[PDB]
């Protein structure tokens, strides 16, 4: 299917960087802006960030698994393009 | 453009794009 939550790189992917800057926003919900944050690939979890975005007033409390996966897909997508 | 701090420390930057 599709999540409708776009997550993309914020800074040029340089490789061998344990932390990456990401940008998240929504285009299909099936503050209405773009959220920029850092993500540690070896330590932090997409579910952890998603909760924080919950406890920060971006999406609903039970909309956590959906945003967690949309971040997890981008983290996957950046490590597969990292071979 | 605003910065949003979660009570645990993570800083978000909110932008229009």
């Amino acid at each position: 299917e599709d999540t409708g939550v776009r997550v993309e790189l914020a800074e040029e992917d340089h490789g061998r960087k344990s932390t990456i800057a990401l940008r998240l926003w929504v285009e299909d919900p099936k503050d209405n802006g773009a959220i920029e944050f850092t993500f540690d690939l070896e330590k932090e979890t997409p579910d952890e960030v998603a909760q924080e975005m919950i406890e920060s007033g971006f999406f609903h409390e039970s909309d956590v698994k959906i945003v967690a996966k949309s971040i997890r897909d981008r983290v996957a997508l950046i490590q597969w393009r990292r071979e | 453009l605003t910065q949003v701090v979660h009570s645990a420390g993570r800083r978000f930057i909110v932008s229009p794009v």
